């Protein structure tokens, strides 16, 4: 398209558009030539008289005379665009409409995505600034001053309006760049921090624990031990039925104390909880109905992850079946040692403990050890003796 | 082009109805498209579609081209949705240059948007026997002077003609008949000699077949634009002044 | 909450997603990162494609086309801020079968 | 795709998320149909000609 | 009061770390878990004064800001606590409030600084 | 005809065991006789052993066709 | 819509190819702070469109004239644009109306008709009060406040179409389309 | 604080109409132009639907007319409304 | 009065369930849910026919139940304008006689379906009747009397959906006529 | 006897279709307009104005505050917009190249 | 739940009464599970349904002697409407004839009203 130079609909000409200064834009139509003076130049050059009298500085810039492009323009402009063309410029006419992409109206978000105290977030020092503005020029029009300030002043809230959207802009001139950093909305959706690196893709869980691990040589090497610590922490809901009614009813009366016990109950109909601490009673475990759910602690033989920090390959986190033991550190077989690439020097591992019955069938039948005797780029071993059993 | 929309969807709605409006409506946003997208679009019966287009052309609202690969394209001009308005106006000034047989000639031409001259002053004698009563008739002599009269002054224009069948591409017709305007014949009224008393509502073969006419919109805009001239005229100098323009 | 003053909790990076989708455990990274954090229910109306309150979409002035959700918060956070910079998410629903 | 389903909160749609799975129940589709007396096609006609 | 219950023997308690509200009278919760702020956005914490977020200081006119100035350094050339500073700057602020004390010469609101 | 293999996959198996012992959980009739374990897992491990498990597998090629496949005439292994 | 003067001022400015306010001022006789916020308006409302020719090449606003400037053949198509809504505007009250006094119409119509059913075979009289009685009566001046704002709106429509002619009349002859 | 109500008044008012015999014409005409609209085939209505039952006065009400066809020469050969 | 109408839905089966036979649970769940209440196109639900097709049985992952699509006809309550009916009286009042069914009661007759000669009591709630040279103005209705017979003249949905964010009469009424000769009470004729 | 309602519109997403907001939808999303450019009372009390921003109209933040339009407390509260007029149009970064 | 057909058939009060009983015959087999007000709202509308049924003329009709009913009724040219209302009231004076058949005055004559009249009486 961009070849053609005269509308063929109406004959009428245009000339080219382009970016005359930061975030200002400029068409050419009156632009003079090197070959023969269009006619139309002309009658624009010729009409300045009046303004060339009255002021001697129009003579040497007459030639500067273009086609500004102000918001009001362009927005009087797109509107009048037909509907049969819109498709061609390939914006979806169901997605919008160009004459709505120039802006004019803004929403506040809800105070959710802004909490209270940063004293209030930037995004609203920013709007209560744009209104302060607004409210600016509108006074000021009415006050009837001269034309000079008025538009100036639109500029600043141009500007204010754009760095409220993005705050990189370095375009701006010296007498007004901000002094300090503010957080735009793309500050918050990019970066490390941002939503997706930081809150979407991976994030912050619960019911996990964390310690120093060191050496056991009587656990088989699928079992990891766990301190009684951090079995009275973590819980599994586990449900009510007819085969482990008598055994949820041993844990209740225990409390929260010894530890093959438990830490609330939820009812099956009315959703409150009930906290076994204050209970004044045993008769809860006598109360216990089918459809109840025990928050029991962690007993042995559940299922649970096992994970250091800088994973490498997929065998740096896998199932494990748990033990409950008494000291303060996490235990494992030392033939272990190569997939984890744990020394015992004051390390530190993760543990997770997964919370429905269908996450424990996938961490024992896809990540248990048993499993994954064998890594998978080449298929060699990779459980197997460490030095002390091979001499 | 919006709030034109908007006025053709409200113009088919009064006009025509719903699904004439929704097919138009659809089609003047959209562009020159065959049939089967429209009605896949649509989703309603291809009969409605079908009937609908066939009114619609009748009236002339819609024009149907061929195109390549055999398909048949169906369009409309946005402008020509935009004239009903001026109907009232139409009749108005006709009425002040012509009597009322002239009036009615035109009424039942726009209305039924194209017709012959023999069935328009049959049926304008027949709407008219109602309008003289105490034994009063009338015959399609004086029917044919107001509309032979009509057609001199050019107020009435022919509509377009089938090219002939047995003279161009004889053996299976094509998609569509590729109707043509003729010029020469614009003004020529074909001939006839019947008359018929109209029936006073007792409630008790063409000779001009296939010369179909349509009123000259054009003509209206122009004579409408003359009287706007003269009218501008009459105030700046004088009532003479203008008589004189 | 991070801290350890504060009460922690841990992290599954982006490097232990990976893992799980090196094993292919599609119900556990599930659980992992949605059940156990940030679960969350909504309410999106069908009619307007955008989200609403207590089922009633003060967009349409209706409650006849409004149907609820769970989604993780920190998505439904992302809707937020999208639709403030008009760029609208408008999301299309449809029975599960 | 894997990463859009993660952040939607939905099951991912490969590995063990590939299938579907039914309930073998003891069932019968297309039961016998309940017989109805006075409604049948042969004691109606249109009386218009 | 206890939804289960009725009773209103509401005690806030904690367990290891969970903080929550408990009916100490059958043991039922009745609410847990909080929201805080962190010590990653601490060291980022702003402040801004409640006159500038109600729209005040901007109206102070030169010459109030002049003896608000003069306030200020009167009262560390003499080595006094921050404390008599801003005691000293609300009482002069809240005298400022009268009309007869506004509308006056200089020197008389030099010796009203004094006092 | 059915074309797809005809061992059981590592997935199906997960799966099938983790969609079992939620049934179980929840009050379901169990279709073996247990001796007194109570871990839900276990009891559905018991009734995969016993071919036992009342579910069926419907496998999805990509073009759209499916086949159905019972969890007691899979081939399972080690 | 605006006054004789402002009219006054959209002329001189017209005649006057290109000019500034001071001389509008001067020469309009108007008052200082009542042209300005008028030509804003004007400006505002897009039937006045600044031209703005620069005293540098950056057309900073500090350094630049604001020469004012009429485009006719645009002004046109916005009044087209206006009257188009207008009509549309016009048509969708009069068919509100409609609707909403569709119940009390044909609970007329339906009267009227039984009024006029059967008066040629000579039936008794006593009924041209009897079916008076009912509360359509005391409603028969709400149904002629109703017909006459049809009847009004639509002599609105009319003269609103007279004008049409002429706008559109004008972007039709400026035009060549060629 | 308080926004300005939705309707800001305006000193200027909308300029008396213009009546007359020709003008009242018009409009007498238009009304009448309004009703023919609902009265030939052209006027394209959804056709009827939804029967309740087998009424009986069904034999009389009925609504008869001859079916719309236009000449076809002038048409594709495509669209027959049989 | 009564219409058949067919349907479609599906139906959540919760686990301890499966050992009874599938079909009767479906039926016994859409009996559950769907009788004794009013739809809004066709009228007052009473129970499903029968169930014609049944397809697969899901079981959606997270949930221990398994879903079925179910296709079955359900017989509805739905008098047509212009039937005949025979009901006992449950009202009067000033606008008209309150009519029941016995399982239905939303039927009015109005003052205008009444006889001409009566048009009002004696202050008393009571509804009488009158004729010309017999029954000198002296019959009345009894609140629930026998069951009089009745032509239905009227009829009507009334939604009751809850409109604006969220934190009595019934959605259908039935219009009678009694002015024919032979309606009313039986010991008229 | 009541209308019959369905008791479960549970459902699964399906597609995003992404879009631009024009000035009639957003005003038409929006509850309220900010007008004032204060943020609190000029009382002791600092309750936020009624119609400048931190309307509790929009939302709420603090534990004691519930919010206005919906009256739930800051647990339950989805949230919702207000939205703010410009007297100039302005362009939008985003779109700038567009 | 979606409706596919509103108005797919009638049904005559017979068939309700003997779905009703075979509902009846499931009825009261089992010990009542109180499991939710369900049980209560289809259990009233059954007995009043019942109880209602209990006090109308169709009682006691069999599938065949309707049937035999409706082929007789089959040569007399009324409409589905007429011989349904007919079948579930039993008309048994010519009064409540002159209503319930449309033109009842001009579509038939006083023998053919009289021998429907007959008909009914005498084969119910
Ligand atoms: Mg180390
Ligand atoms: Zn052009
Ligand atoms: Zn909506
Ligand atoms: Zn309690
Ligand atoms: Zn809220």
């Amino acid at each position: 398209c961009r070849k053609k130079n005269i509308c063929h609909h109406c004959g009428a000409f245009n000339g080219t558009v382009k970016k005359c200064g930061l975030l200002k834009i400029i068409h050419e139509k009156y632009k003079t030539n090197k070959k023969v003076v269009d006619p139309i130049v002309s009658n624009f050059l010729q009409s300045f008289e009046t303004a060339i009298e009255h002021n001697k500085e129009v003579e040497p810039l007459l030639g500067r005379a273009q086609e500004n492009l102000n918001p009001l323009v362009v927005l009087n402009l797109f509107k009048r665009i037909p509907a049969e063309d819109v498709p061609l410029l390939l914006m979806n006419p169901e997605a919008g409409k160009p004459s709505d992409l120039i802006l004019t109206r803004l929403l506040v978000p809800p105070l959710c995505i802004r909490p209270s105290v940063v004293n209030e977030d930037d995004l609203t020092m920013k709007l209560t600034e744009i209104i302060f503005l607004n409210d600016v020029i509108k006074k000021h029009r009415i006050s009837g001053a001269k034309t000079q300030m008025i538009m100036e002043d639109w500029d600043f809230l141009q500007l204010q309006c754009a760095l409220y959207i993005n705050s990189e802009l370095s375009g701006i001139p010296l007498n007004m760049a901000p002094k300090k950093w503010t957080r735009g909305f793309v500050q918050r959706l990019k970066g490390k921090q941002g939503r997706f690196r930081g809150n979407l893709s991976g994030k912050r869980v619960d019911f996990s624990g964390r310690t120093v691990i060191s050496p056991d040589p009587n656990l088989r090497i699928d079992e990891v031990a766990v301190p009684v610590h951090v079995a009275k922490i973590l819980t599994f809901p586990e449900k009510v039925n007819k085969a482990n009614i008598n055994f949820l009813r041993k844990l209740v009366q225990n409390g929260p104390e010894v530890h093959p016990g438990a830490n609330f109950i939820q009812q099956r109909h009315t959703q409150m909880k009930r906290f076994l601490k204050y209970g004044n009673r045993e008769k809860m475990a006598q109360e216990l109905k089918y459809g109840d759910i025990v928050e029991r602690h962690l007993i042995d033989g559940d299922v649970v992850l096992f994970n250091r920090q800088p994973s490498l390959h997929k065998l740096s986190i896998m199932a494990h079946l748990a033990r409950v033991k008494p000291h303060r550190t996490f235990r494992f077989n030392e033939c272990v040692c190569t997939p984890y690439n744990a020394d015992f020097d004051g390390d530190e591992m993760n543990l997770h403990l997964p919370q429905t019955e269908e996450a424990k069938a996938e961490a024992l039948v896809l990540m248990g050890t048993k499993a994954n005797l064998v890594t998978p780029r080449n298929g060699e071993p990779l459980i197997a003796a460490i030095q002390d059993f091979l001499t | 082009t919006q709030a034109e929309i908007k006025l053709c969807s409200l113009l088919l709605q009064e006009h025509f109805g719903e699904i004439v409006e929704k097919i138009g409506v659809h089609l003047i946003r959209t562009g020159s498209q065959p049939l089967r997208v429209i009605a896949h679009d649509t989703g309603t019966s291809l009969d409605q579609v079908k009937k609908a287009l066939c009114v619609l052309v009748q009236h002339n609202l819609v024009s149907y081209q061929v195109h390549k690969r055999g398909v048949v394209e169906y369009e409309a001009q946005c402008s020509r949705v935009l004239r009903m308005l001026r109907y009232p106006r139409y009749i108005y000034t006709t009425k002040t240059l012509y009597s009322d047989t002239g009036e009615l000639i035109v009424e039942e031409l726009l209305l039924n948007g194209k017709l012959t001259m023999s069935a328009v002053v049959k049926k304008v004698a027949d709407r008219l026997t109602e309008t003289m009563e105490d034994g009063k008739t009338m015959d399609y002599a004086e029917v044919s002077n107001t509309f032979v009269r009509l057609a001199d002054t050019h107020f009435v224009q022919r509509c377009p003609s089938v090219p002939t069948t047995e003279n161009s591409d004889p053996g299976p017709p094509p998609p569509a008949p590729t109707l043509v305007i003729n010029e020469k014949d614009m003004y020529l009224v074909p001939k006839l000699s019947l008359i018929g008393k109209g029936k006073r509502r007792r409630s008790s073969p063409i000779p001009d077949d296939g010369i179909y006419w349509q009123a000259n919109l054009d003509r209206f805009h122009q004579h409408f634009r003359d009287q706007a001239i003269v009218s501008a005229v009459a105030n700046r100098m004088d009532q003479t002044s203008s008589e004189i323009v | 909450t991070e801290g350890r003053s504060r009460d922690g909790g841990l992290r599954l990076g982006e490097m232990e997603r990976d893992c799980l989708i090196g094993y292919g455990a599609s119900m556990l990274l599930l659980e992992r990162l949605m059940i156990s954090s940030d679960a969350f229910e909504v309410d999106v109306c069908g009619q307007c494609g955008l989200l609403g309150y207590s089922g009633w979409c003060h967009y349409c002035k209706s409650s006849c086309h409004v149907s609820s959700l769970r989604i993780p918060y920190a998505c439904k956070l992302l809707f937020q801020e999208l639709q403030s910079m008009n760029i609208i998410p408008r999301l299309k629903l449809s029975k599960y079968n | 795709g894997v990463s859009e389903c993660i952040i939607m909160g939905i099951p991912m749609n490969i590995g063990t998320g590939l299938f579907k799975l039914l309930h073998k129940a003891d069932r019968d589709p297309n039961p016998p149909k309940r017989p109805l007396i006075f409604d049948t096609n042969e004691f109606h006609i249109p009386l218009v000609t | 009061r206890c939804p289960d219950c009725g009773s209103t023997e509401l005690v806030e308690d904690s367990h290891y770390s969970q903080s929550q509200l408990v009916c100490s009278d059958c043991g039922c919760v009745v609410t847990e878990g909080v929201l805080t702020t962190t010590f990653s956005d601490e060291g980022n914490l702003r402040e801004v004064t409640y006159s500038r977020s109600t729209g005040e200081n901007e109206q102070v006119s030169r010459s109030q800001q002049r003896g608000l100035r003069r306030v200020r350094d009167l009262c560390r050339v003499l080595q006094l606590p921050p404390t008599f500073e801003d005691t000293a700057v609300a009482y002069y602020q809240q005298a400022y409030r009268h009309s007869g004390i506004r509308a006056a010469r200089l020197q008389k609101k030099e010796v009203l600084v004094g006092c | 005809k059915r074309i797809t293999t005809p061992y059981m996959t590592k997935y199906e198996r997960a799966r099938v065991l983790g969609t079992r012992a939620l049934q179980i959980a929840m009050c379901a009739p169990v279709m073996v006789e247990l001796e007194g374990e109570t871990d839900p897992l276990l009891i559905a491990m018991k009734e995969l052993k016993a071919r036992k498990i009342p579910i069926i597998i419907r496998r999805y090629l990509p073009d759209g066709s499916y086949e159905d496949w019972g969890v007691d005439e899979l081939i399972i292994t080690d | 819509r605006f006054g004789s003067r402002c009219a006054r001022i959209f002329r001189l400015v017209l005649q006057k190819k290109h000019i500034e306010q001071k001389q509008v001022e001067d020469f309009a006789m108007i008052p200082a702070k009542e042209a300005k916020d008028m030509l804003y308006k004007m400006l505002s409302e897009n039937f006045m469109s600044l031209q703005e020719i620069p005293k540098t090449p950056d057309h900073a606003p500090s350094r630049t004239f604001y020469l004012y400037t009429v485009n006719i053949l645009s002004a046109a198509r916005m009044l087209l644009h206006r009257c188009y809504k207008s009509i549309a505007n016009l048509i969708e009250r009069r068919q509100f109306e409609t609707k909403e006094n569709k119940r009390l119409l044909e609970k007329s119509q339906r009267v009227e008709a039984i009024i006029a059913s059967m008066q040629a075979t000579g039936a008794e009289e006593a009924q041209l009060q009897e079916i008076e009685e009912m509360i359509t009566a005391p409603e028969r001046q709400q149904l002629e406040t109703l017909k006459r704002n049809v009847n009004k709106l639509d002599a609105s429509e009319i003269q609103v179409d007279e004008t049409i002619f002429l706008l559109e009349s004008y972007i039709e002859c400026t035009m060549k389309r060629q | 604080l308080k926004p300005p109500p939705l309707f800001p008044d305006t000193d200027y008012k909308p300029v008396p109409l213009k009546t007359g015999e020709g003008e009242e014409y018009m409009l007498a005409l238009k009304q009448e132009l309004r009703e023919t609209m609902k009265r030939m085939p052209y006027f394209i209505e959804t056709p009827e639907e939804r029967q309740d039952i087998e009424r009986y006065s069904k034999r009389y009400m009925k609504v008869y007319k001859e079916e719309w066809i236009p000449d076809w020469r002038r048409l594709p050969r495509e669209m027959m409304p049989r | 009065m009564f219409v058949l109408v067919e349907m479609v839905d599906t139906v959540r089966i919760p686990p301890w369930q499966f050992e009874r036979k599938l079909n009767d649970s479906i039926a016994e769940e859409l009996n559950k849910k769907l009788a004794n209440k009013v739809v809004y196109n066709v009228g007052l639900c009473i129970c499903l026919f029968d169930i014609t097709k049944l397809e697969d049985a899901y079981v959606f992952p997270g949930d221990g139940a398994s879903h079925t699509k179910v296709h079955f006809r359900c017989v509805v309550f739905h008098p047509f304008l212009d039937e005949i009916l025979i009901g006992k009286i449950k009202g009067c009042s000033p606008e008209g006689v309150h009519v029941s069914l016995g399982f239905f009661d939303d039927i009015l007759i109005p003052p205008e379906s009444l006889q001409q000669p009566a048009k009002f009591d004696e202050a008393e709630q009571v509804w009488v009747w009158e004729y010309e040279t017999e029954e000198g103005a002296h019959d009345l209705y009894m609140d629930t009397g026998e069951e009089i017979r009745f032509r239905v003249v009227d009829e009507s949905f009334v939604d009751t959906s809850p409109t604006g964010p969220s934190s009595k009469e019934a959605p259908y009424t039935l219009v009678g006529s009694i002015s024919e000769p032979g309606l009313g009470l039986l010991s008229w004729w | 006897k009541e209308q019959f309602r369905e008791t479960d519109v549970a459902k699964k997403i399906s597609h995003i279709c992404f879009g631009m907001k024009s000035p009639e939808e957003m005003r038409q999303q929006a509850h309220i307009q900010v007008v004032s450019k204060n943020l609190y009372s000029q009382d002791n009390q600092h309750a936020p104005l009624l119609y400048g921003v931190l309307d509790h109209r929009m939302g709420t933040s603090e534990k004691d505050r519930p919010c206005e339009t919906c009256g739930k407390n800051l647990a339950d509260c989805l949230g919702h917009y207000g939205y703010i007029d410009l007297e100039l149009p302005c362009f939008h970064v985003g779109y700038f190249r567009a | 739940m979606e409706v596919k057909d509103a108005n797919s058939a009638l049904l005559s009060n017979y068939e309700v009464f003997q779905l009703l009983t075979d509902l009846k015959e499931q009825r009261k087999e089992s010990g009542k599970n109180k499991h939710s007000s369900g049980q209560q709202n289809l259990n009233t509308i059954t007995y009043e349904t019942l109880k209602y049924i209990s006090k109308t003329p169709c009682r006691h009709q069999s599938p065949e002697i309707v049937r035999e009913f409706l082929t007789a009724l089959k040569s007399h040219k009324l409409t589905k409407a007429e011989k349904l209302q007919l079948l579930n009231h039993r008309p048994v004076t010519a009064v409540e004839i002159q209503l319930m058949v449309e033109e009842s005055e001009e579509r038939l004559t006083e023998e053919q009203i009289e021998a429907l009249l007959h008909t009914v009486t005498s084969i119910l």
